[PDB]
């Protein structure tokens, strides 16, 4: 026997389905489910680090003229000097006194410290879906997990459960993402090859292990100081350090929805998205003939308090005669209202109790005991508690859910209209078809 | 403020607070024709003018 039902995506409720099939008793299942998890496929372009710079002992030679040719190296800089006098702590270093040059050079290197503090860039697609469910079935609780969509079947007590797929394809994540250390941030980083001076991306490399590295700082050589050895330099800071200060709050505290984001794998979970289709296939052993079954015969309803909050702040009284010792199931015939009750177990002449809650300022509702119903009404009175710690269990109202003083009155306000419209309208046809025939 | 969806609040190291709206009025669905549409003006404000 096959059941298919649609739940609504919401963590932390519980539903119920009624499953039925002429000639045995029904059954009351509920469900409830505990996470869902999206999870995206991810694609590297390259990693970003700290830069080293490596400068080496100058070459000074006075009284004749230095000279260099150029290198591979990346960022490599030459540059002579003249006109130079160095001095030492024991006096001039050089007999000449003039036509002295000085030979200076520098390149960039990758730091060391790239193994431990980096960020990669990653390009995202399309996410696949997981969920975890809890079933209560016939008395006990069982858990199940599968993915969200259709390849994939659990069997637990000889029930076989398919979930899936999802009903909204809404995913958190833009097309270009950046991972630092448990933080994921959306931004459009500027392709290979194509870096600025101060920016984020001025040194690029593919992997943690290549040796190919892309850099475009600027380095000019400058002139050195009288009587000093030294070599200075201008350069542009790194951008690395830069945005490390100033990349403000991540995703998540920013995402919509409730989303929460975790980051080894990438993940997003507990968006409130959509609803979750269910199938249910439940073998021929688990019914039993009515025949077997208790029953009862006489009934009645009374309904001694209502208040329309969030929680379950109804109460009510059935009264019944039953047939035998057993267990009957419960469940409303009704979308407003929703009971709390699974079973309830019936022996003799005696009365129940269930509770209940509804939105409704007056309810009316059928309810449902061993395949017979009873009709229950009363009136509602509103809350006083502002705010509470918890979401509400029932659903909202629409337009045509009003008192019934409201409408009674309005009932009498517009017949009251209606009736001199139509008074009027008759005098004119008299008039009109006299003066028309006397003619 | 709390909208209908509901508040998150977060301060210093410590775990998120969640608050949600409930149903309050000081009118009544019963009885004198002005009171009913107080009753329903207060949870209700926009619908409630335009349609009158
Ligand atoms: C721990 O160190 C390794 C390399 O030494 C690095 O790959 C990893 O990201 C570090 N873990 C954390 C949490 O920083
Ligand atoms: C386990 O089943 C009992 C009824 O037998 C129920 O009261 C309880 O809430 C269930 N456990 C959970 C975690 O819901
Ligand atoms: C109702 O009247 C009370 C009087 O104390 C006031 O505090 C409250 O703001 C009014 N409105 C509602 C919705 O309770």
């Amino acid at each position: 026997y096959e059941h298919v039902t649609v739940i609504p995506n919401t963590v932390g409720v519980p539903y119920k389905t009624l499953v039925n099939r002429p000639g045995y008793s029904p059954m009351v299942l509920e469900m409830e489910l505990q996470s869902v998890t999206l999870e995206p496929t991810l694609s590297l372009d390259y990693i970003t680090c700290e830069y080293k710079t490596v400068i080496p002992s100058p070459y000074v030679k006075c009284c004749g003229t230095a000279e260099c040719k150029d290198k591979s190296l990346p960022d490599y800089s030459c540059k002579v000097f003249t006109g130079v006098y160095p001095f030492m702590w024991g006096g001039a270093y050089c007999f000449c006194d003039a036509e002295n040059t000085q030979l200076s050079e520098a390149h960039v290197e990758k730091s060391e410290s790239c193994k431990t503090e980096f960020a990669s860039a990653y390009r995202a697609h399309t996410a696949s879906a997981s969920a975890k469910l809890r079933v209560l079935y016939q008395g006990n609780n069982i858990t199940v997990a599968a993915y969200a969509n259709g390849d994939h079947a659990v069997t637990v007590k000889d029930a076989k459960f398919v979930v899936g797929p999802m009903s909204s394809a809404w995913t958190p994540f833009d097309n270009k993402i950046v991972v630092y250390k448990g933080d994921v941030y959306n931004m459009d980083y500027p392709p290979f090859g194509a870096g600025r001076p101060g920016q984020f991306g001025d040194i690029q490399s593919r992997t943690p292990e290549s040796k190919d590295v892309y850099a475009n700082t600027q380095l000019v050589l400058q002139r050195p100081a009288a009587g000093t050895v030294h070599v200075p330099y201008s350069q542009a800071p790194s951008g690395f350090k830069y945005w490390l200060k100033e990349r403000g709050a991540s995703l998540q505290h920013t995402a919509p929805f409730g989303c929460q984001i975790a980051t080894n794998p990438v993940r997003a979970v507990n968006c409130a998205v959509g609803n979750i289709p269910i199938s249910i296939d439940i073998p021929d052993a688990a019914f039993t003939r009515v025949v077997d079954a208790p029953s009862v015969t006489d009934m009645s309803c009374e309904v001694p308090a209502c208040t329309h909050s969030s929680d379950f702040g109804g109460v009510a009284i059935i009264k019944y005669t039953a047939s035998k010792k057993g267990k009957c199931a419960v469940h409303s015939m009704t979308n407003a209202v929703t009971i709390r009750e699974a079973d309830v177990e019936v022996e003799g002449n005696s009365q129940l109790q269930i509770s209940f809650s509804t939105a409704l300022a007056s309810a009316e509702f059928r309810v449902q005991v061993c395949s017979t119903q009873v009709h229950c009404a009363a009136a509602c009175h509103p809350p006083k508690d502002h705010i509470v710690n918890y979401p509400a269990s029932h659903t909202t109202l629409g337009v045509q859910d009003i008192s019934t003083t409201a409408m009674s009155w309005v009932q009498k306000i517009t017949g009251g209209v209606g009736l001199i419209v139509a008074v009027a309208a008759l005098i004119l046809i008299v008039v009109l078809c006299v003066s028309f025939s006397r003619h | 403020t709390v909208p209908t969806e509901g508040l998150e609040v977060t301060w210093g190291n410590n775990e998120p607070y969640k608050y949600w709206p409930q149903m309050s009025t000081n009118g009544t669905a019963h009885g004198h024709p002005h009171e009913i549409i107080l009753y329903y003006y207060e949870l209700y404000p926009t619908m409630t003018v335009v349609i009158v």
